[PDB]
RNA sequence: CAGCUAGUUGGUGGGGUAACGGCCUACCAAGGCAAUGACGUGUAGCUAUGCUGAGAAGUAGAAUAGCCACAAUGGGACUG
RNA sequence: AUUGGGCGUAAAGCAAGCGCAGGCGGAUUGAAAAGUCUGGUGUUAAAGGCAGCUGCUUAACAGUUGUAUGCAUUGGAAAC
RNA sequence: CAAGGAUAGCACCGGUGAUUGGAGUUAAGUCGUAACAAGGUACCCCUACGAGAACGUGGGGGUGGAUCACC
RNA sequence: CUGCCGAUAAGGUCUUCAAAA
């Protein structure tokens, strides 16, 4: 604009906001106070198992889950994956992502870590899956 | 750490390691990239970044590299004075283990590999045990003596075939080198000066 | 050896009553590595008769370019709608750190060491008009003799 | 020398000299004239002695009070002009001074840039030369 | 987050502090700060620096190094 | 978007006016020297940054010498 | 002099709450057909009232309106 | 010369390519 209008108001930055919030909070529990740190991936346990449709294109059954982490925060995050052992009160160690067919949905669930199951009958980009190498 | 493979990907680029040996062959004389699907049709117009890549595999796999060891070396030549066009070429083929085997003491490069990582070489006044030390011309890099009796001396020290810029000086084994390679003795497997420019990109 | 580089391959269409008018464009530049360059859009229904109407309108118009020690002598502004390109001097041994649309014209008139920037839009034909704008208002430093009634160039 | 019109000038004396030589360059004109002030005049004796303009003369009243300078463009023979785009750094607001360290090169030395350190307006070569740096007023190339 | 500040502003004599000082005292006054942001809220140890950027600068104040503060929480004092 | 963006039809000219503080502002002369420019001195801890070199089989790394930035004071310049 | 204790009323901030308001998101739900052509009553802005709902009408304001036309 | 005149389930192809002759 104008030298003199910068000087009396300067420019202020658009903010950032992310894309997994629900990761960032942590609950001391002994004070009852949430902070903002930030972690990669979180534990939580799930509440309940079902089933949604996508968007628009595509057509499916896709499982999701209600699953509250250590926070107290809920949030419904897709198994991905063919075949789950989630039993409606199980762990599950959730990660970040975002599928585009389920609204709502922005994690996922790391797949053969604790309780929840590896995804056996796999022998294609294993690593991510979670699956013994078939040695 | 290597490859055992050389003969394939040799085929695909289509350039040897300078004497056609793993391209004659003694079969079928295949000069098509290798897998099924290698007589198909769609054969140039690479991008830039495809035929750069394919170039740059080129360059890295003629003497044994892993990028890594790429990424340190060209940081280290870059900054300097200029236009380094003559260091870097220098530079790159300024490893002990390349110089051996143009030294003609060796019947392939990675096997002149395995003689310096086995201890078999001596520098102008030390030894050697690791095989990417960066040479000066001017040191007497002698050869070893153990290994000048050993059953596989026979071609090694048939080293009358040798390139100009090399001073091996045979029986006393001098080892010496100087007269630093023009791009005569580079020959057109990777001759070209724009991977420097994709190395600028991808490392600062 | 005026060598000859696509530089994009639309795929253009119109409606009629009843299907769609489908014929490729081409932006082919042509350059003989030593200071002439052009540039050549043409229509077919087929990518051959495309390109070698492109390159026929390319040759046809061909401009000269001045080149002091293999790089552009002065920074330079280029517009064309609301793409700007900036080029600017550089030193012997940086090499074209140009890309897309910039690189090859600037490969194809035969200067080397070069920066450049594209401050405006991504549409092939607005770069490359800029690149040619911004390297055809370069003034020489033998004009300005003959203007300024100067001692060729000399301080 | 007459004249018949009103003669008027800008309050801001480096970008009124400056819009009337850029306009006479893009309007084919010639001859203009405006009000005469000490600065300006300096500016414009430096780059007469550079060779952008070919005649500046500065004109006063019969009374004193006034001076206004009338001032002509160098075309060549094929009617191009010498000056080839004009573009101001001390602006209004914003003064620009500058040390010696970064004294700007206009295209390579094939402008000049007009700085006035300490002994009035001086071209860029002479501020290198005398190691000495300033008020930086307008880029001329 | 528009008023805040009553030892807050100033003088006097005295006391106290390694030292100057409303630091404290008795008296005399009504000032001081504030739209060029007081006050309030929230947040945070600061800096040399780390990563990034052509640059202007953005970002975190790993390690280590300077300064400050703290030693279950809140106060007081001895020795020196 | 100071360097480095825009406001007719795409986001964006307050419905218009009187207007204090603020910002900007005709020409000439004199002085001072607050900005501005420059010389000398002090300082800006060490590590890190960049250059050269040495030492580890070369490197990573370590050491080594060089390498600015700002502030204050003093002496001049007088174009804005 | 004074940490702390008890009593007392204001100030600021947070969580939760029966019940309730709208909002977004949703492959193939019901009642109309308001807008895009002169959209079949030209449209749009402000405002007041009214009606299942889009919306209708009154007042003012615009062309970001079609047709029309002139040798 | 101005009657009346309302609606139309979901997701979808189709450009393979100029290296060249
Ligand atoms: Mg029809
Ligand atoms: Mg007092
Ligand atoms: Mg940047
Ligand atoms: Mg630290
Ligand atoms: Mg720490
Ligand atoms: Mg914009
Ligand atoms: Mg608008
Ligand atoms: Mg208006
Ligand atoms: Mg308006
Ligand atoms: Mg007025
Ligand atoms: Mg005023
Ligand atoms: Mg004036
Ligand atoms: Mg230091
Ligand atoms: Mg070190
Ligand atoms: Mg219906
Ligand atoms: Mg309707
Ligand atoms: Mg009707
Ligand atoms: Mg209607
Ligand atoms: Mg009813
Ligand atoms: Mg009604
Ligand atoms: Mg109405
Ligand atoms: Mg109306
Ligand atoms: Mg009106
Ligand atoms: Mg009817």
């Amino acid at each position: 604009a104008t030298i003199a209008q910068l000087i009396r108001k300067p420019r202020k930055k658009k903010k950032v906001k992310s894309k997994s919030p629900a990761l960032h909070y942590n609950l001391n529990l002994l004070n009852k106070k949430v902070t903002n740190v930030y972690s990669p991936l979180k534990r939580g346990v799930c509440t309940r198992v079902g089933t949604m449709t996508p968007k628009k294109p595509n057509s499916a059954l896709r499982k999701y889950a209600k699953v509250r982490l250590t926070n107290g925060f809920e949030v419904l995050t897709y198994i991905p994956g063919e075949g789950h052992n989630l039993q409606e009160h199980s762990v599950t160690l959730l990660r970040g992502g975002r599928v585009k067919d389920l609204p709502g949905v922005r994690y996922h669930i790391v797949r053969g870590t604790l309780d929840t199951v590896g995804v056996e009958k796999r022998r294609q980009q294993r690593s991510a899956y979670g699956a013994k190498k078939p040695k | 750490k290597y490859t055992g493979s050389i003969f394939k990907r040799s085929r695909r680029l289509g350039f040897s390691l300078l004497e056609n040996n793993k391209e004659f062959s003694k079969g079928k004389k295949r000069k098509t990239i290798p897998g099924q699907h290698g007589n198909r049709f769609r054969s140039s117009t690479m991008s830039g970044y495809a035929q750069q890549l394919q170039e740059k595999q080129r360059m890295q796999y003629m003497y044994g590299i892993t990028d890594k060891q790429f990424r340190r070396l060209f940081r280290l030549v870059l900054k300097q004075r200029g236009n380094l066009a003559v260091n870097l070429f220098r530079v790159l083929e300024s490893r002990l283990d390349n110089i051996v085997y143009r030294m003609g003491f060796a019947p392939t490069r990675r096997s002149a590999r395995q003689l310096v990582n086995h201890g078999h070489v001596l520098l102008n006044d030390r030894t050697v045990d690791t095989p990417s030390i960066i040479l000066n011309p001017g040191d007497k890099v002698r050869l070893k003596a153990k290994t000048i009796k050993i059953p596989i001396v026979k071609a090694a020290s048939e080293s009358g075939v040798v390139s100009p810029f090399v001073e091996t000086n045979n029986k006393t084994f001098e080892g010496t080198y100087v007269r630093f390679p023009e791009r005569s003795e580079l020959p057109a497997g990777i001759n070209e000066s724009y991977v420097v420019e994709w190395y600028k990109r991808l490392v600062k | 050896e005026f060598e000859e580089r696509i530089v994009k391959l639309k795929r253009i269409s119109k409606t009629t009553k009843g299907g769609r008018n489908m014929r490729f464009s081409v932006l082919v530049v042509v350059g003989n590595r030593k200071g002439k360059i052009g540039y050549g859009i043409a229509k077919a229904l087929e990518v051959p008769n495309a390109i070698k109407k492109a390159i026929k309108a390319a040759h046809n118009s061909l401009h000269t370019i001045e080149i002091h020690k293999g790089s552009i002598y002065h920074e330079v502004i280029g517009r064309s709608g609301a793409s700007r390109v900036l080029l600017k001097p550089a030193p012997q041994g940086t090499g074209i750190i140009a890309g897309g649309a910039i690189r090859a014209i600037i490969e194809l008139a035969g200067y080397s060491d070069i920066y450049t920037k594209n401050l405006g839009r991504n549409t092939p034909i607005n770069m490359i008009h800029a690149t040619m704008d911004g390297i055809l208002k370069q003034l020489s430093p033998r004009r300005v003799a003959i203007l300024r009634n100067k001692n060729l160039n000399e301080l | 020398i007459t004249t018949t019109k009103p003669i008027k000038a800008h309050f801001d004396p480096v970008a009124d000299l400056l819009t009337k030589i850029n306009n006479a360059r893009k309007a084919k004109l010639m001859t203009v004239t405006t009000i005469a002030s000490k600065l300006k005049i300096a500016i414009l004796e430096i780059l007469v002695k550079e060779g952008y303009l070919a005649n500046f003369q500065v004109l006063e009243n019969k009374s004193k009070t006034k001076r206004i300078v009338t001032f002509n463009l160098k075309y060549t023979q094929r009617r191009i002009p010498s000056i080839n785009g004009v573009k101001q750094i001390s602006k209004p607001g914003l003064r620009i001074y500058r040390p010696f360290e970064k004294l700007p090169l206009v295209l390579n030395g094939l402008g000049i840039a007009i700085i006035s350190t300490s002994d009035g307006v001086m071209t860029d070569k002479v501020a290198r030369l005398k190691k000495i740096g300033g008020e930086i007023l307008a880029y001329v190339w």
